[PDB]
């Protein structure tokens, strides 16, 4: 009982590692995606550089 | 031969330490535990209800 | 010459080609056996004795 035990300990490591990674590759993915809408955010402040290109 | 199939017994012994030089030990365990008692915390908790 | 010497370390190497084998169990089962037969006449042999021992 006692080395089994620890393989339980193991196992439930596993688990716990790659659920929780799984959790990452949705949250990083989400993330990402958004960030990249954020960026075109701060490129669309920057849009307002681009209308002043010809404004003058 | 039995006897160098113990020095295997004295492999799997080194081999369930080894994960201390790869930096896993009990520290990753009492995790477990300290989560374990507090499962048991609020099972205790709810059946308080 | 060392050579002989050698000879057992080379021999060695066999040894430990069969103990990576790992089957140990096979042996074990062999020398049971064997006795078996022995102590069913060693039995008799006991038997032999406090038949004397009886007469």
């Amino acid at each position: 009982r006692t080395m089994s035990e620890n393989l339980r300990r193991n196992l439930a490591a596993l688990e716990a590692k790659i659920s929780e990674a799984k959790t990452k590759k949705n949250m990083l993915q989400a993330r990402a995606k958004a960030a990249k809408a954020n960026a075109e955010l701060q490129q669309t402040l920057g849009g307002l550089g681009t209308s002043s290109a010809t404004s003058a | 031969f039995e006897r160098m199939e113990n020095k295997v017994l004295d492999m799997e012994a080194t081999s369930q330490a080894a994960g201390e030089l790869a930096g896993f030990g009990i520290e990753n365990q009492f995790a477990q535990l300290e989560a374990s008692s507090g499962v048991e915390d609020e099972l205790a908790a709810l059946k308080a209800s | 010459g060392l050579f002989d010497r050698l000879g057992r370390v080379v021999r060695a190497n066999l040894n430990d080609l069969v103990s990576k084998a790992e089957d140990p169990e096979k042996v074990l089962e062999q020398a049971v056996i064997d006795m078996q037969e022995d102590l069913v006449q060693l039995r008799q042999a006991v038997a032999r004795t406090i038949a004397e021992e009886k007469r």
